[PDB]
Formats: structure tokens, C-alpha cells, sequence
């Protein structure tokens, strides 16, 4: 990783961390479980749910999406939606 | 949107402590409460 994208990511990190008054980790898992999306990280720490209308992603969730198996991923779209499911799969990568 | 790799190198970067690796590890495994 480039250190221009840490530095970026640090300083979206402390805005929210000051902005929320949460400590390091909080923030952090937050981005974890909303597969480091700004929007809705701080939509998620504003309110307790994501701006889209979708839950943020659990153990289960991660576990189930790396299943070979059909019904697993469908139950997983119609859960997250087919975008976010793309994206948490990128996000994991 | 911060990559995973990214999101850990902040973390450890500002965590400051040898443990960081672990706690990121941590961090991802349990669900956010």
C-alpha cells in the first residue's frame, strides 16, 4: 500500500474519530463492516444504519460469501443487494 | 472507499502499539456492537 493512500485514510480515520468522539478500533471496525465505504461508514456511525437500506456485515455474512453454493449467494443478495455483495467480495479479495 | 490493506496500515499506524496486527485481526473477526 502507497503511502499517499494511508496518509488519506489516517485523515478520514481522525476526522471521524473527532466528529463522533470514537476511539481508534470503533472507527476502524465500522469501515471493516461497511467495506471501508466513507458514505456510508458515516452514515453508520451517525445514526446505526447504513444510508442504503442494507445491514453492515457480520462473521456469518464473510463466511457465507465464501461458499460455493447457490442458495448461499442468493440469500446473500436479497440480504445486502447484488452491489454490495460485489463489493464486500472485492473488499475481502 | 479504503481498501482493506489500506484500513489496516492506518490502523496500525495510529494504533502505535506491537499489537496492532492481532487487534486489526480482532477487530475484523467479531461483529461491530
Amino acid at each position: 500500500v502507497s503511502q499517499p493512500e494511508v496518509g488519506a485514510a489516517i485523515k478520514i480515520i481522525r476526522q471521524l474519530m473527532e466528529k463522533f468522539n470514537l476511539d481508534l478500533s470503533t472507527v476502524t471496525q465500522a469501515f471493516l463492516k461497511n467495506s471501508g465505504e466513507l458514505e456510508a461508514t458515516s452514515a453508520f456511525l451517525a445514526s446505526g444504519q447504513r444510508a442504503d437500506g442494507y445491514p453492515i456485515w457480520s462473521r456469518q455474512d464473510d463466511i457465507d460469501l465464501q461458499k460455493d453454493d447457490e442458495d448461499t449467494r442468493e440469500a446473500l443478495v436479497k440480504k445486502f443487494g447484488a452491489q454490495n455483495v460485489a463489493r464486500r467480495i472485492e473488499f475481502r479479495k | 472507499t479504503i481498501g482493506m490493506m489500506t484500513l489496516k496500515a492506518a490502523f496500525k499506524t495510529l494504533s502505535g502499539a506491537q499489537d496492532s496486527e492481532a487487534a486489526f485481526a480482532k477487530l475484523d473477526q467479531k461483529d461491530l456492537v
